[PDB]
């Protein structure tokens, strides 16, 4: 079956960096939307970032300039280098990916704890 | 397995049905204009039972994804023979093509000509295949031998028409479209729940190897029996892979266009309606069941080889032959098995019933057919004195010549491009048919074509595709380790890119032969061609409709379901081929 490990949670100060990371094991194909999810503890979940295969960034509109994410090419691995850290955008952050573009999200991903400040 | 079926359970079933069927002949033989549901549940159920059954799944189960896409242009085949094809036939009162080229262009030839080509053309797509398709229901089933097992398909299928089995062919149709197409729902959801979803059936199908791989000495090749790196594109390469996409499109209309709208008993259906709005009816539902055999069968053959690899995916012959008793593929028992080793103790009987059920009538038909085109055309040309009980001795002589010689031709059809089915009938097909359609539509629109010119394209185009079919069986085809030593000039392209240059080359010999003698005058040709199909005067010529009329409310229904159902069958094509999987090194 396919599973995803990830790695990379920490806690650093307003104004840091960290580095997040992703790679599916256990498949044959090529995924095309490997993208990333958070969700506050006690609140409902919300968009961050997602790169394409070809290559096709889509970004939020309350972060974007400070997050930065790259996949490689024709394999599966996305990373995600976060800089400037505030104190607000403390969460648990998710994995998805997807098959297909007209199929909605397969397979999730586990969790990772990350808290600032 | 084979023991399965020794089970009180489901024997009574296949009694009682068969009962059923033959109680309902006699009853309907002793006491035309028909409606729109008869007519599309006969139009739909024309070629299933080895057609279906076994082409499509085996090469589901053999090559991937992109053999589903057959039905589709199928479909959009039937909505030209409603519209456009049956006025022509209306309109100049004729009953079938030969009819209809014997007085268009005069002569006794053409027509001779005709009915020889499709009496050999029934001898090597439908009759032998028939019989090869029941003997392949049994042996599974039961457990005996081909031998043991043909003789009793024709030991039932003569009681099948001694006791009225061809006047009710409409109830007992519209029976079993019904119960068929019920049943095969339930073994697609039964499916569907063994491998785990439809993740897991991706994730699957791509490591379905068998594990005997080796000989006593020759250890075979990778690539010989894991699954191809393409089996999730519809459209695939136009240069190295197989069904390439210009092929796919083309040759597969041209094809249909000769099965569709010139063939005998689908035109003879089609034409004894009450109305011209029933026989537009009957080719909009057929078009609308026709969009099911991509999730019906081709999708449990992959099923099929994922669950027993060791069966449907053999690749060393001392192995395959003790299976399934020829020694170059088994992939044509992928459906058979599933039928037997999943269905509960029920229906495991009632789908067999109505598989045999369904290839029974198709061989009556079939005989009934060959028997009035052997003895109306050919016979009683030659002695033209002859009484009714000379005719009748001669048209009952001649279904036992024709079993003797299809029973012969058998073991040909199980050894012939690899073990495939669907192969064998569209590389025939692809040899023999494509110089009738061109002289067809050349006969119908251009209007200046004569009798000099269509028996020279009908005869060169035979001598090409007879020297093709020719050199095929004397040389073989090939394999994984050993490559065939075919000449590679006339035998090197697929047999799909063969039938656009036999189309072009018989209408090019046609047209430069039809422009070197002398025309016809259009005194005899009122009411036979495109442009003079509105005249009003007389010709001097070389319950029933006859006036293709209809209300106009009904007609605006008519056009606009034929567009939704358009489409519809667009909207398929564009959604399988824009989302397709590709694998990483
Ligand atoms: C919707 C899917 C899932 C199934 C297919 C249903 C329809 C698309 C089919 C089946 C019922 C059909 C209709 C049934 C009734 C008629 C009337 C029939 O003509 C008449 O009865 C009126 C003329 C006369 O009686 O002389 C012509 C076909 C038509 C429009 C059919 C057109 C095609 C229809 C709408």
């Amino acid at each position: 079956q396919v599973q995803l490990q990830e790695s990379g949670g920490g806690l650093v100060q307003a104004g840091g960096s960290l580095r997040l990371s992703c790679a599916a094991s256990g498949t044959i194909f090529v995924f095309d939307k490997m993208g990333w999810y958070r969700q506050a503890p006690g609140k409902e979940r919300e968009f961050v970032a997602t790169i394409s295969r070809g290559g096709s960034t889509n970004y939020a509109d309350s972060v974007k300039g400070r997050f930065t994410i790259s996949r490689d090419n024709a394999k599966n691995t996305v990373y995600l280098q976060m800089n400037s850290l505030k104190p607000e955008d403390t969460a648990v952050y998710y994995c998805a990916v997807r098959y297909t573009p007209w199929r909605r999200y397969s397979y999730w991903g586990q969790g990772t704890q990350v808290t600032v400040s | 397995t084979h023991e399965l079926i020794r089970n009180a359970a489901d024997i009574s079933v296949i009694v009682i049905y068969f009962l059923l069927v033959m109680a309902v002949g006699l009853w309907s033989m002793f006491k035309r204009s028909m409606v729109w549901w008869p007519i599309g549940a006969s139009l739909f159920a024309s070629n299933i039972g080895s057609g279906h059954f076994i082409g499509l799944a085996g090469t589901g189960a053999a090559s991937g994804l992109a053999v589903g896409g057959f039905e589709w242009n199928a479909l959009v085949l039937l909505l030209v023979l409603g519209w456009v094809f049956v006025p022509i036939y209306i309109k100049a009162g004729v009953v079938t093509m030969p009819e209809y080229l014997r007085k268009r262009f005069g002569g006794q030839r053409i027509q001779v000509y005709l009915s020889v080509l499709s009496l050999f053309l029934y001898i090597f797509t439908k009759i032998s295949v028939d019989i090869f398709s029941g003997a392949i229901f049994i042996n599974l089933a039961l457990g005996w031998n081909l031998y043991l097992s043909i003789i009793l398909l024709l030991a039932i299928t003569a009681l099948y028409t001694i006791t009225g089995g061809l006047a009710a062919v409409i109830y007992t149709d519209t029976l079993q479209t019904l119960i068929m197409l019920i049943g095969a729902l339930i073994l697609m959801g039964f499916a569907f729940h063994e491998v785990g979803g439809y993740d897991a059936f991706m994730e699957k199908y791509m490591k379905a190897i068998p594990t005997i791989v080796s000989d006593g000495n020759t250890t075979f090749q990778e690539k010989c029996y894991t699954p191809r790196a393409d089996s999730f594109h519809i459209f695939r390469d136009p240069l190295t892979g197989d069904l390439p996409w210009p092929g796919f499109i083309f040759g597969l209309t041209i094809l249909a266009l000769w099965y569709w709208c010139t063939d005998q008993v689908i035109v003879q259906r089609c034409l004894a309606a009450k109305n011209m709005s029933h026989v537009k009816g009957g080719c909009i539902l057929a078009g609308y069941l026709k969009l099911l055999p991509m999730f019906i069968m081709v999708m449990p053959g992959m099923i099929s080889r994922i669950l027993f690899p060791d069966k449907v995916a053999c690749v060393v012959p001392s192995e395959c032959e003790k299976y399934c008793g020829t020694k170059v593929g088994c992939t044509n028992i992928a459906y058979p098995t599933l039928v037997v080793e999943l269905m509960p103790n029920g229906l495991r009987g009632l789908m067999l019933a109505v598989m045999l059920a369904a290839l029974m009538s198709s061989l009556t038909s079939i005989f009934n057919s060959a028997s009035t085109l052997f003895t109306m055309d050919i016979y009683a040309k030659v002695r033209k004195r002859a009484s009714e009980k000379e005719l009748m001795i001669v048209g009952r002589l001649f279904v036992l010549f024709l079993v003797v010689v299809s029973i012969a031709w058998i073991p040909i059809v199980q050894s012939a491009q690899s073990g495939q089915l669907f192969d064998y009938i569209q590389s025939v097909s692809s040899y023999l048919a494509p110089p009738v359609a061109a002289v067809f539509l050349l006969a119908i629109f251009w209007k200046r074509v004569n009798e000099q010119g269509a028996f020279w394209g009908l005869i060169l185009g035979l001598l090409l595709g007879l020297s093709r079919l020719i050199l095929e069986f004397a040389y073989g085809t090939g394999s994984c380790m050993e490559p065939s030593n075919c000449p590679t000039i006339i035998c090197g392209v697929h047999y799909l890119y063969f039938a656009i240059i036999l189309f072009a080359i018989s209408g090019i010999v046609t047209v430069v032969v039809s422009l070197l003698t002398k025309p016809i005058p259009d005194v005899h040709l009122y009411r036979l061609c495109w442009s003079l199909r509105n005249s009003k005067e007389e010709r001097i010529d070389l319950m029933k409709m006859t006036d293709t009329s209809e209300k106009p409310l009904w007609r605006t229904v008519l056009n606009i379901n034929a567009i939704l159902l358009l489409a519809v069958a667009i909207f398929c094509h564009a959604y399988f081929a824009s989302n397709s999987l590709e694998v990483l090194f």
